[PDB]
RNA sequence: AUGUAA
RNA sequence: CGCGGGGUGGAGCAGCCUGGUAGCUCGUCGGGCUCAUAACCCGAAGGUCGUCGGUUCAAAUCCGGCCCCCGCAACCA
RNA sequence: UGAAACUCAAAGGAAUUGACGGGGGCCCGCACAAGCGGUGGAGCAUGUGGUUUAAUUCGAAGCAACGCGAAGAACCUUACCAGGCCUUGACAUGCUAGGGAACCCGGGUGAAAGCCUGGGGUGCCCCGCGAGGGGAGCCCUAGCACAGGUGCUGCAUGGCCGUCGUCAGCUCGUGCCGUGAGGUGUUGGGUUAAGUCCCGCAACGAGCGCAACCCCCGCCGUUAGUUGCCAGCGGUUCGGCCGGGCACUCUAACGGGACUGCCCGCGAAAGCGGGAGGAAGGAGGGGACGACGUCUGGUCAGCAUGGCCCUUACGGCCUGGGCGACACACGUGCUACAAUGCCCACUACAAAGCGAUGCCACCCGGCAACGGGGAGCUAAUCGCAAAAAGGUGGGCCCAGUUCGGAUUGGGGUCUGCAACCCGACCCCAUGAAGCCGGAAUCGCUAGUAAUCGCGGAUCAGCCAUGCCGCGGUGAAUACG
RNA sequence: AGCGCCGGCCAACUCCGUGCCAGCAGCCGCGGUAAUACGGAGGGCGCGAGCGUUACCCGGAUUCACUGGGCGUAAAGGGC
């Protein structure tokens, strides 16, 4: 049960509760960041790639 | 769901026509009808028995699988004639005579269970380690607990009789009392050596490792201790004692000898001065010699089990549960279920019923 | 095992982002997604050209995708034929002023992602993986780079036992921030399975 | 004190 | 029906004769130490006292009957 | 003196590189010691093993699995189970046959999915005033190729990560020694956090590591002065409130500053000890950063991917249930067992962050959860926001108690289609165990441990005592 | 027109089936799911009225060493 779900998460529900974030890149249901539309894994991949504007390795 | 409870009767009848040889019995039943028609068949009434009752033994097979292929086809047209007319009696009348054919079929499937004299005795299950080592003593324990969950499902008693836990970790031997109905019939087709192939948690460099264990199943017969002995086959001889004693040993038949006629065992006594204090002894010792011989028959039968089982060793599998690519091949028949950790939970129906043929 | 990505490690020190613009809390997500689709479409269609970098800029309602490639002609087309053909296919999805540029790749044999796709291509061509790797590192050093390192992981030669082969020359100081090192990755789909490629080129300590 | 068997 | 000694947790044994508490060792179950096991450490559970019949307020214990068990004895012709 | 049958594809000699030793030497790390606070005992939360179940989906397994993938399971999620269902499919592309297909609106049935239906109406584009044939994105039923699978293999794989280990190491080029594996360099003496550097040497160099270059905190300067700040005058309805000014503090960029530089002492040097100057000194405090390789380590359930398997089903939709079970067992935590304490009233001082059916000032209703009004704020302006410990005053007086809040009854608030399984919060009543914890065991050397609160991601809500950050108060002890 | 062989020795390589099973084998060793080592096929190599196997003899065996070996630690200096 994956592609039906990476699809069904897009489609409008019967009640607004049933809507849920999937990672728009890989389809992940867990640890989906609202700000990026991405999961923690994709977020890390792109960040290292440099394809996230302003996003950087945070050191303090 | 009723049109799926007739589809399971179509599968249970084809498997019944496959092992029972629907063709080698439709053909054999025809040659019996050709010999018994002649009025000159009662020439040696012994021969007519093994054919007239054999014809009824093949008409309980051929004719039953004919009334199951035609009777279920008449139900596939009776359930769609009550739906398109809202007729609710034609639908109570196409399942009543459908559950009677499910008993004609379930009864004829007890040609798998009625193949072993007495297949309801509260049997025992003996799992032994061997091969593999510590790995197999773990494997023997997993195979132990698996059958326990099996009996938990179909409704039996799980009283462990004898154990021997492994030295490091695991079980060397177990004896379980499967007290239930058709108990021996179910577990009978488990007698063998089950093979396990996986990464051993006990190997220093975590290698792929094979370990075996056995399961031996016998039904329940009872004590069968002592057997009755009437004096109608005993032949008690009397004579005089030998050696010291004086006059009262020269004119006295104080010694006895009890020779058992059918067994051929002899036994004497001469200890005490009385013929019947000796005859007491000679009955005593005689009971002992028969208890030895009737024991030696059973121990001879015990060695028959030992010498016909064997050997929890390599070239000796009946089923191979390999957990490193998720398969359990029962190389006897042989199914190839991919649910390894579901069979270890007790789903042996997949094997038992299919391997009673 | 361990080593961190050497480009993501130098962003805003020795290395510059590839999608450079601003967006707020309410917009960021949707812009980024289509932006990756831009990267998506072009990555396949422009492969044949020798696609090396995809810099992207945005101003209020319009976006300009500047494509670095070794063979610009293969991108633009005939006298400008496809560069126009692309811009329309592009801004169809985008829906905005999609100025599609091209830029020269001065010496592809000093562009790490380029070197990587070469070898990945080479081993789909059933080449001697060790020879490919030794070759690859030598041109990159010939072209003047102060150092180079290339590694390929997977069923090498088709072998059942996966292995890692690498080769290196000069310096490749991945711990030094001030060292400019281009990095690139290439996936080689074969009959027996996937091979991974890493290419490290040490351009200099800038 | 010990740790079999790819 | 010879005399006399026994039968008690899973095993082996104390406690009876001076009636009211059943205790010791091992084993067993839980937890620890160890990569893991044994050893070791902490804690726990466990017994119709062979039975049947009652004496006494009260029987493992006192007194009989039966059942097995070990030892001795079975001589003079 | 001295066989054979049988049996094995070796038994051996020396030397090489490692690994190990209940061998040695020299070293280091909260490893021990020296201390402080705990865990194991109680109650509860959470994860796991078992067992249970129609299903209690799956993976993780000593260190390095177990508040781990799960940074948000009532339905959704969801991969499991039961039942009701769908066959070109929820999704991709390309056809063939007959049709209009757009698109919007309803009926019945039904738990929904679906099933059986009744309607308005493709405006498109070629000839013509035109009927009308002709374009095709798009649908209906068929037939296809196909899609689809969280099904198997992490022992076929990429990528990513854990780990030894921030450990001080791992190699190459040329030369030299050896028949050869290989050694030399890389060893040795001194020094360092360090294969750090000095000296010596059949070595001479070099690469990956070490260090540095990067970020936060420390001191200071430049630029800049509201939405931030008032040292000084004015007015001051006491609210930087208004004028006014940018000194301050602050904010955020850019720089300076520390290099054993200087003095003394030891030393061949490298360096080591002490002193001054200095905000800072011997690497100033913290972060980022993880060598060749190891664990046939982890992940086919993020994703990619070879091979293998399912095609009216191992695909897909839905409703309900399950993932929350409970005789037990272990890990991680929360609250405690009290007077250096608990409670009540009043009263101060933080930082880092977040904010449009978002935060929501102030007002009213209600014991309260909250509800109803309603100002402000695209954020140094407005709000979350009360920081808590602390401080002042009062009550308690050693009592399983004004400790402790588990359990349960009842009455509600809010979210949400819906709180039976299975949410959080509020209120009244109920007021358990627990009197400091066996064997055993963990963390931490300075703003550290202990303790005290605040914010965020995820998210309708929330089972968060979890995690990631933030500051407040602030120790003990290190012979070895 | 047939016979042997195609892991290395040793010349001739891929597909399917099988899954430490069936089986191969002269030695080293193959087979426990993707086998150039088993069985089949295609393809190839070697010989050809033959091709393989078994047994035996000499050779390789410099491994009884006259040609032409050794005895400190490998087998081997007699206790003197
Ligand atoms: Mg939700
Ligand atoms: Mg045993
Ligand atoms: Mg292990
Ligand atoms: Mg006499
Ligand atoms: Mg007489
Ligand atoms: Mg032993
Ligand atoms: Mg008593
Ligand atoms: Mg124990
Ligand atoms: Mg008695
Ligand atoms: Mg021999
Ligand atoms: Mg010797
Ligand atoms: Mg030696
Ligand atoms: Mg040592
Ligand atoms: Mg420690
Ligand atoms: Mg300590
Ligand atoms: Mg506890
Ligand atoms: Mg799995
Ligand atoms: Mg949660
Ligand atoms: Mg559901
Ligand atoms: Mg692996
Ligand atoms: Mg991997
Ligand atoms: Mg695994
Ligand atoms: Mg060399
Ligand atoms: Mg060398
Ligand atoms: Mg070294
Ligand atoms: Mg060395
Ligand atoms: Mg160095
Ligand atoms: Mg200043
Ligand atoms: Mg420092
Ligand atoms: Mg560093
Ligand atoms: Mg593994
Ligand atoms: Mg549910
Ligand atoms: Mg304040
Ligand atoms: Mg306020
Ligand atoms: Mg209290
Ligand atoms: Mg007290
Ligand atoms: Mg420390
Ligand atoms: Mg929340
Ligand atoms: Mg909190
Ligand atoms: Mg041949
Ligand atoms: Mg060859
Ligand atoms: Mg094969
Ligand atoms: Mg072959
Ligand atoms: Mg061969
Ligand atoms: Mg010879
Ligand atoms: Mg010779
Ligand atoms: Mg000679
Ligand atoms: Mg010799
Ligand atoms: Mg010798
Ligand atoms: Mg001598
Ligand atoms: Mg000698
Ligand atoms: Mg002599
Ligand atoms: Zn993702």
């Amino acid at each position: 049960a994956r592609k039906a779900l990476i699809e069904k998460a897009k489609r409008t529900p019967k009640f607004k509760v049933r809507a849920y974030t999937r990672c728009v890149r890989c389809g992940r249901a867990r640890s989906v960041y609202r700000f990026f539309g991405l999961c923690r894994i994709c977020l890390r991949e792109l960040a290292h790639k440099g394809q996230l504007p302003g996003v950087r390795k945070a050191s303090w | 769901p009723v049109n799926n409870r007739i589809q399971d009767l179509t599968e249970r009848s084809d498997v019944l026509r496959g092992y029972l040889d629907y063709d080698a019995k439709k053909e054999r039943l025809e040659e019996v009808n050709a010999e018994l028609e002649q009025p000159d068949v009662w020439n040696e009434p012994e021969r007519a028995q093994a054919l007239g009752k054999e014809r009824s033994s093949l008409e309980a097979v051929v004719d039953t699988l004919d009334q199951m292929k035609q009777g279920l086809e008449d139900v596939s047209g009776l359930l769609e004639l009550a739906v398109e007319a809202d007729d609710e009696e034609t639908f109570n009348e196409a399942v009543a005579e459908l559950d009677a054919l499910e008993e004609k079929l379930a009864q004829l499937e007890f040609r798998r269970m009625f193949s072993g004299e007495y297949d309801s005795a509260d049997c025992y299950l003996d799992i032994q380690a061997g091969s593999g080592g510590t790995e197999a003593q773990d494997w023997a324990s997993m195979l132990e607990r698996m059958y326990l969950r099996w009996a938990e499902s179909r409704g039996f008693k799980t009283e462990i009789i004898e154990e021997s836990e492994g030295e490091v970790a695991g079980i060397k031997s177990v004896t379980i009392k499967i007290s239930g109905d058709y108990a021996y019939g179910w577990l009978r087709t488990e007698t063998g050596v089950h093979r396990l192939v996986r990464k051993s948690p006990f190997d220093s460099g975590g290698r792929r490792h094979t370990s075996f264990s056995s399961a031996f199943v016998y039904p329940e017969v009872d004590d069968d201790i002592d057997i009755e002995i009437n004096p109608a086959d005993l032949r008690i001889d009397v004579y005089r004692t030998s050696g010291a004693g004086g006059q009262h040993v020269n004119r006295t038949e104080s010694a006895v000898r009890i020779t058992h006629i059918p067994t051929g065992i002899v036994t004497q006594c001469q200890n005490d001065r009385s013929q019947h204090k000796n005859k007491d002894q000679a009955m005593k010792q005689m009971k002992a010699k028969l208890y030895e011989v009737e024991m030696q028959k059973k121990n001879a039968e015990k060695q028959a089990m030992e010498d016909n089982k064997s050997d929890i060793g390599w070239g000796s599998q009946i089923r191979s549960y390999v957990l490193d690519d998720s398969r359990i091949k029962d190389l006897r028949t042989g199914v190839e279920t991919r649910n390894t950790q579901a069979v270890l939970d007790g789903s042996l129906d997949q094997f038992i019923e299919a391997s009673l043929k | 095992g361990n080593k961190i990505h050497p480009i993501g490690f130098r962003l805003g020190i020795t290395r510059d982002w590839e999608s450079r613009w601003y967006a707020g809390k309410k917009q960021y997500r949707h812009l980024l997604l289509e932006d990756q689709r831009i990267r998506g479409l072009l990555e396949k269609e422009l492969y044949s050209a020798g696609l090396a970098r995809v810099d992207i800029e945005r101003a209020a309602d319009n976006v300009a995708v500047t494509v670095h490639v070794a063979k610009p002609g293969v991108v633009i087309g005939r006298g400008g034929e496809r560069i126009r053909v692309l811009r329309e296919e592009l801004a169809k999805l985008t829906g905005k002023n999609v100025a599609l540029n091209v830029q020269e790749v001065q010496n592809p044999n000093l562009s790490a992602p380029l070197v990587a796709q070469r070898v990945a291509e080479q081993i789909e061509r059933r080449f001697a993986v060790r020879r490919a790797i030794k070759q690859a590192v030598q041109r990159v050093m010939e072209s003047g780079a102060k150092g180079a390192k290339v590694i390929v992981s997977g069923r090498i030669g088709g072998a059942e036992q996966a292995r890692t082969e690498w080769a290196a020359q000069g310096r490749v100081p991945l711990h030094t921030l001030r060292a400019n090192i281009d990095y690139g990755f290439a996936l080689a789909r074969t009959t027996y399975g996937v091979l991974g490629v890493k290419a490290y080129i040490f351009l200099g300590e800038v």
